[PDB]
Parts: C-alpha cells; structure tokens; sequence
C-alpha cells in the first residue's frame, strides 16, 4: 500500500531506502505462475472466467532462489504490492534494504550476467501499465548503472521502442537528475468523489482495485497500529 | 427492504442496487475462490492478503 | 491487574446475582460502543457518494470512541390502523403546517 | 372568482424546501420511538391476560 | 566585510486555518456564483415540530 501510494520519483527512493528486504519478499507459498485457470466473477457471467496467472498478479507465487528470482521479487513488489516465495534468503540479505540490494556492491550479491530481455518476459512487461512499465524501467536501470552495464540497458530499450517513449529521464549517480524529474508513479491514491465497491473481470484489475478501495481506510487508520507493534523493538 | 439493506450493506460494504443483480460483492468474490482454492492445489490462489 | 489490551480487571468478592446481571449489562452497551474511524465509514456508506465527513480533533481520532444504535425503526405500527376517522383530523394539521397566504 | 396568488418564492432555497424537508426528518425519529416503546412494554409486561 | 545577503521576507506557500471552518464556497481568486451550502437541520433526536 506504502510503495504504491508513493507517485515520484524521490518518494519511491526514499522508501526504497528505509524499507527492508522482508517486505519485499513473502512467507506464504502460493501457487506456480503461467497457468491457464478458471475464476469466478458472478458479477457479470454464470460460467467460469479464464485468465492466467503472473508474477505481477499481487499473490504471492512460488520463486527460485537464484539471483533473478530475488530481482523479480523486489520488482514485482513495486508494481504489485506484493512479493514471491524464495526459500530460505537469510538473516544477512533480510536486513538490508531495497535500494541497496539494487545500488550497492556490500550486499554480497552478483547481480551481473542479468538478461534485461528474459526478465522483462517473465513479468510480462507487455500486461503492466505506464506506471508499472515506469517503476520497471527504475529498476533496471539502477542495476545497470551499479554493474557497469550502461550500454546493455540501452540495447534494451533500442529493441522496446514502446518502452524507450516512457523510459525515466533520471541518472543513477546523478542527485539533479531525481530532483527535477515530473514523472507520476503513483498507482493507487485518494480519488475525487470515490470508486465503486465492484469487481473487476482480471486478475490483476480486481487485486489493484482491491488495493485502491482499501487505501483510504489504511491512510487514517495505520498510524496507530504500526506504533503499538513498533514501540518497544530495534529496527532490522 | 430496510432488514435487508442493513444486512447487505454490512456485507458487501454496499447498499443493494436497482437495475443491478446483488450478488454479493467482493465478499462473495473472494469466498467463491477460497472455496475453490480448498478443494485442490491446481485451483490458483488469487485473493490478495489485503 | 491489567489485561492484555490494556484494561484494568478488578478482583473482589462480590455476588453470583449481582456479578451475572453488572457484567451481562456491560457486554450489551460495549457491542455499541465503536471506535471513530468505524463510525466515519458507517456515515460515508449512508452519505452520498462525493459527500464526506468533516475531520474530528487528531486526539479523538486516535484514542476517540462513540455510542452509537444502529435500530432504524418502523412506523408501520402507528400506520397500520384504520385511518378514516383521523384522517379528517390530520389532513387538517398538514394543511397548517404550510405558511397561508 | 376570487383565487388568491401563492407566491411560495421565498420557501425555495434554489431547488431545496427547507421546511420540508426538515418536516419529513422527523418522522425517522418517530419511527425509532415507535419501535424503542413497542418492545419495552413487550419486555416489561410479556403477555396480557385480562 | 559588507553585507549582501542576510535574509529577508520569506513566502510561505501554504495558510492553515487552525480552527474548525463551516462548509464554504469558492472564495477569493474564483468566484464561486453558485448558492451557498444549505445548512439542513436534520438528524433530530428529541422530536420537536412534528
């Protein structure tokens, strides 16, 4: 709800820096990506809707435990709200926070030979909005620029000319570039008047407007809440 | 239909509507899938935590 | 002694009767005692849909509780009844309620 | 032969009749006080015999 | 050494009223022609006037 609710591009940094791994990541084991299931919407049909589930549904699925599953991870916790199951990270990874796992070379992670292409399949970057391909795109490109692979990034994107239109206009290194950029990565948020109380025929349409819906109750009522639990304890 | 309104809306967290079938919501919604969900681990799990 | 939520739970000797009809009757007014933010949502599902509620004090959003009865009622019983005779009676105060030219 | 003019312009603010609707309202208050009353005497009485 | 910058007037964005308002319209750069928020007396408790 937090990184979904952030809409520039300091905000996403800045939350990306204070949130650990274990947020990103989940504990419940979900079931296998890709597959052509039936679900049902009785809102609008008496038979069974089909649909297929992916990586950025926002349900936890199962993930290996290589490099890009702890990468697909973090990005489809930005995209969706929610994370994979990788089994058994460590106390070491779980500590440190997003940003770093993405733009630090001490998290003891080889984040290099990362295919750009296979990743962007995996998450099926061609069902992601404008917004979700943005936050993508923020990710690899603090990869790249970490690892030296600037130019791998720009092959990318040559050969994604629909991504290259809406490609962020930032620099890693750079601090004026984060400053002055206009761009809007805000997923959900308080709407004028309100939304519906219905459901949605996708997966991913009903699960994000699921996160919508229940924003506004989560804004009032979670300052409270958070306190009690972190009153009294060290952060990880 | 005040006994039923009041139910309803504490239900489905929206007033019955005309012109519109009630079926319940995204309460149904979400246990129509968990149902489905008990009954075998081939059946996907789609109903987010929140 | 405090308890878990952070009330206090007092101890004492007291009577079976006295202890049963006190308690029963402290369960059925705090079924009826909400906090604010439960209440806000209450009234926004009645209002309509771009009306809203106007902010309380941030104390009384954090720490804020109010009774509330959420019985409608009905006025079928004073309608269910044969109205010929005091209809002549109240269709004469509906014609006073309107100021008269 | 002799039919008066009602104005009535100064009732409406815009479309709205305060008076009105303000009539109308109190009326729910009636309705709670019905139904509050009707099952107290039932409660405190129970059933008559006469 | 002589002065060139010390300060000055600084403009504040933004002026938060600390106290309850009641409902208004536009007012100052727009206009709003519309008719004020009717104030209903609505939600009795006591029944008065009926």
């Amino acid at each position: 709800m937090d990184v979904l609710s952030k809409g520039s591009l300091k905000e996403l940094l800045a939350h990306l820096e204070k949130t650990p791994l274990e947020e990103a990541i989940s504990y419940r084991i979900g079931t296998v990506p890709y597959q052509n299931v039936l679900i049902s919407r009785n809102e609008y049909y008496n038979q069974l809707y089909p649909d297929t589930t992916s990586l950025i549904d926002g349900v936890s699925r199962e993930g290996q435990r290589n490099v890009n599953g702890l990468i697909m991870s973090i990005i489809s916790y930005v995209v969706s709200g929610s994370g994979h199951y990788i089994p058994n990270i460590g106390f070491m990874l779980l500590r440190r926070s997003i940003l770093d796992i993405l733009t630090k070379h001490d998290t003891g992670l080889v984040t290099n030979n990362l295919n750009y292409g296979i990743i962007a399949r995996n998450l099926t970057v061609s069902k992601m909005n404008c917004e979700q391909r943005k936050r993508m795109l923020i990710c690899f490109k603090l990869l790249a620029y970490k690892d030296g692979n600037q130019n791998d990034y720009e092959i990318y994107l040559n050969q994604n000319i629909p991504l290259k239109q809406i490609a962020p206009n930032f620099i890693p290194g750079d601090m004026r570039t984060v400053i002055h950029n206009q761009d809007q990565l805000a997923i959900v948020g308080i709407p004028a008047y309100r939304l519906t109380q219905s459901t949605e025929l996708s997966i991913r349409d009903d699960n994000a407007k699921s996160y919508k819906l229940g924003y506004v109750d989560w804004y009032n009522s979670n300052s409270f809440l958070r306190e009690r639990s972190e009153f009294n304890l060290i952060r990880l | 239909d005040v006994p039923f309104v009041q139910a309803y809306s504490k239900f489905a967290d929206d007033n019955p509507r005309h012109l519109r079938v009630k079926t319940g919501g995204k309460m149904a919604n979400a246990l129509t899938n968990v149902i489905r969900s008990y009954y075998s681990i081939n059946a996907p799990a789609i109903v987010p935590q929140v | 002694y405090p308890d878990a939520d952070g009330n206090d739970v007092s101890i004492i000797f007291s009577g079976a009767m006295s202890h049963a009809i006190f308690t029963y009757a402290q369960s059925q007014w705090n079924k009826n005692i909400i906090k604010l933010d439960d209440y806000i949502r209450e009234i926004t599902l009645t209002v309509p849909k771009q009306y809203r509620p106007r902010r309380f004090k941030e104390i009384e959003h954090t720490h804020g509780y109010v009774y509330r009865e959420l019985n409608q009622g009905s006025l079928l019983p004073l309608v269910d009844a044969n109205l010929k005779e005091s209809s002549s009676y109240y269709f004469k105060k509906l014609m006073s309620s309107i100021s008269n030219v | 032969f002799a039919l008066a003019q009602i104005n009535a312009d100064d009732e409406f603010i815009g479309a709205i009749d305060k008076e009105s609707a303000e009539y109308l309202d109190e009326y729910a208050t009636l309705a709670r006080d019905i139904s509050n009353s009707l099952t107290l005497v039932k409660a405190a009485f129970g059933p008559l015999e006469r | 050494g002589e002065i060139i910058y010390d300060g000055g007037l600084s403009s504040k964005l933004a002026d938060v009223v600390d106290k309850t308002t009641e409902p208004h319209n536009a007012d100052g750069a727009v206009k709003d022609g519309r008719i004020a928020p009717v104030k209903l007396d609505l939600e009795k408790q006591k029944l008065d006037k009926l």
